[PDB]
RNA sequence: AGGCGGCCCCCUGGACGAAGACUGACGCUCAGGUGCGAAAGCGUGGGGAGCAAACAGGAUUAGAUACCCUGGUAGUCCACGCCGUAAACGAUGUCGACUUGGAGGUUGUGCCCUUGAGGCGUGGCUUCCGGAGCUAACGCGUUAAGUCGACCGCCUGGGGA
């Protein structure tokens, strides 16, 4: 949410397959969910939240 | 995605879990959005038409 | 029956045997209201049937019937456009009449001298289920199972 | 052949058919069968018991390796992906858990237009 | 306003919550005039996953230059212009003043021991019900389709067009 570095709580916003869970089910402020994506897609290249389990 | 095999567990018990696992999105249902070609005006009113349907 | 529920007529018990379940068979065998000759057709067969049964006469009638009893049948759905057949377990009350009804309809299709030879043989065949009726249930046995998931 | 005891049944359950593939851990597919390659044509290809029979035809010719475990691959809606797994149940298999395998496009290709039928 | 949604920096720009100074009418409207301007397409240099006009193939049909199915050119993505039109709608010109109500949301912000997510004000926008009123009705109805002030815009049967 606030930062990409705490993937531990960021993980509750991701399904087991790496697709970011809808914040609607998770709730969270409307603005707060956006911070999740900012920490996830771009920070992907920092390896924060896994793609899925394929490899 | 790994769908692993445990000890002593029948394949029937997970049978419920098998479809529940991907029903959350639906592999082919979202495949339904790459089968053909759609105008974005469709989704926007798709959002519009679906948005109206979403008002109980 | 769409609004009104219905019952089934309580046919009289057999004058000689005193069995109500056996009553439907004679009525099933009864044609054009010929109760005068209908039960004689039923009465004669088992007397010859008993001779070629060994076990008994009245119980021999049941043994063959269990071979053709309709356990399951198909009731159509016909809703959307494809001829749906949703199976259902039939109450044996109507099941036996189907069992008895089918046996009667098969004797007429035989080359013997008379139904006394034709009916006596079929139930004797039906005792080991080798008449026209027993294969008929087997045919019904696949429509409910080939469409099992389509119930 | 070769004894593996740990295989993989990749179930592709199409709208018209339900095809399941047997493979080993590296992904090197060992076996593969289809619901539509199992009798049913046209309408009947995409039926659950059609997917169930596909599992019957897919579930065989893959234990000939002596497979004793096999992780499973869910795939999409349709008649299969439920009956195929059920038939796989008939053999007495084990499965820990089932995980979604959906590629979720994040706004990729332009969507499809409904069949104006 | 069209139109604007994965993430970060520059800049912008607009917008509203609390006091304190500043100047004093320095205001609203605008012919002409001036900028922008949804989508497609085209011109020109690239790019090029999906695809999908046109166009090829297979099906229905009596017939199907279509719907059903395989392809498919353009194009859709980065750079310069043009074209400046569309159900660009809340079918609701612009600015300033007045007016029962009802009920939510969101967004400032004081207050209240938050004595607890609460209670009590002070603004903005917006969501649903509706007094009056008014309407051909339909309904609108404190964001007025009820009551006033200025400017601009516009219509005079149908078709032809």
């Amino acid at each position: 949410e606030i930062d990409y570095k705490d993937i531990a709580t960021l993980k509750n916003y991701i399904t087991e397959s790496g697709k970011i869970v809808p914040s609607r089910i998770t709730g969270t402020r409307a603005k707060y969910q956006r911070q999740l994506a900012r920490a996830i897609k771009r920070a992907r290249y920092l390896s924060l939240l896994p793609y899925t389990d394929r490899h | 995605p790994v769908i692993k095999v445990r000890e002593n567990e029948p394949f029937d018990v997970a049978l419920r879990r098998f479809k529940r696992s991907c029903e959350k999105a639906g592999v082919l249902a979202e495949v339904r959005r790459r089968e053909f070609y759609e105008k974005p005006t469709t989704e926007r009113k798709r959002a519009k038409a679906s948005a109206v349907k979403r008002h109980a | 029956p769409r609004r009104r529920v219905i019952g089934q007529r309580k046919i009289l018990p057999d004058p000689k045997f005193g069995s109500e379940l056996l009553a439907k068979f004679v009525n099933i065998l009864m044609v054009d209201g010929k109760k005068s000759t209908a039960e004689s057709i039923v009465y004669s067969a088992l007397e010859t049937l008993a001779q070629r049964s060994g076990k008994s006469e009245l119980e021999a009638f049941e043994v063959a019937l269990e071979n053709v009893r309709p356990t399951v049948e198909v009731k159509s759905r016909r809703v959307g456009g494809s001829t749906y057949q949703v199976p259902v377990e039939v109450r044996p009350v109507r099941r036996n009449a189907l069992a008895m009804r089918w046996i009667v309809e098969a004797a007429r299709k035989r080359g013997d001298k008379s139904m006394a030879l034709r009916l006596a043989n079929e139930l004797s065949d039906a005792a080991e289920n080798k008449g026209t009726a027993v294969k008929k249930r087997e045919d019904v046995h696949r429509m409910a199972e080939a469409n099992k998931a389509f119930a | 052949r070769k004894q593996v005891s740990d295989g993989v049944a990749h179930i592709h359950a199409s709208f018209n058919n339900t095809i399941v593939t047997i493979t080993d851990r590296q992904g090197n597919a060992l076996g593969w069968a289809t619901a539509g390659g199992s009798g049913f044509r046209g309408s009947r290809k995409s039926t659950p018991f059609a997917a169930q029979v596909a599992a019957e035809r897919c579930a065989d010719a893959v234990k000939e390796y002596g497979i004793k475990n096999l992780e499973v691959m869910v795939k999409g809606p349709g008649p299969g992906r439920e009956s195929t797994i059920r038939a796989l149940n008939a053999a007495g298999f084990r499965i820990t858990n089932i995980t979604d395998v959906t590629p979720i496009p994040h706004n990729g290709c332009r969507p499809p237009k409904k069949r104006r039928v």
